[PDB]
């Protein structure tokens, strides 16, 4: 049969201030995203059975996020795209590997005309 | 240190002081600076 993939797990959590100005430090962890643009973040390809793990926020706006999974071009749909308020809270997520391969994170823009967004995100993985 | 027991810890208690404890442990890694960025339109 083919690969049974694993539900992934969603929740928020309420500081978003101190979550941005530890994101902060690093500059390359904020990206600004365009008005009608979709940022796709790679994660590097990691070992079957590991889990990812994601947080993510921005300042004044929604956003759309989603994550696919990309097979060492065969994609999976994890997280479908979908628009969450992470300027009120903090996001965060995980997902167990189904197998070797790169993880998608889609910051998606696309549905905004006339406002870009600023996001601050992170990622983990484990050993 | 099971992942799955990581990350069941990781829902209930999330705290940027949780993170620290398990990656100094070496339980998880932060990779955000080894990632690859693709910009569509």
């Amino acid at each position: 049969s083919l690969p049974v993939i694993a539900a992934p797990s969603m929740w928020t959590r309420p500081q978003i201030k101190d979550f941005k100005e530890k994101i902060q430090q690093d500059a390359d962890s904020v990206i600004t995203v365009g008005r009608g643009e979709v940022v796709t973040v790679r994660v590097p390809t990691h070992e079957e059975g590991s889990y990812l793990f994601w947080e993510f926020a921005t300042d004044n706006y929604d956003i759309g996020f989603g994550v696919y999974f990309e097979w060492t071009p065969l994609l999976d749909e994890i997280v479908p795209v979908y628009r969450r308020d992470c300027h009120e809270e903090v996001y965060a997520g995980s997902h167990q590997y189904p197998g070797r391969g790169v993880y998608l994170l889609k910051f998606d823009n696309s549905y905004s005309l006339w406002r870009s967004k600023s996001v601050y995100y992170r990622v983990y993985y484990t050993r | 240190p099971p992942p799955e027991c990581i990350n069941d810890a990781l829902q209930a208690v999330d705290s940027q002081e949780v993170r620290d404890y398990c990656e100094k442990k070496g339980w998880i890694v932060n990779i955000t600076s080894q990632v690859q960025t693709e910009r569509n339109i």
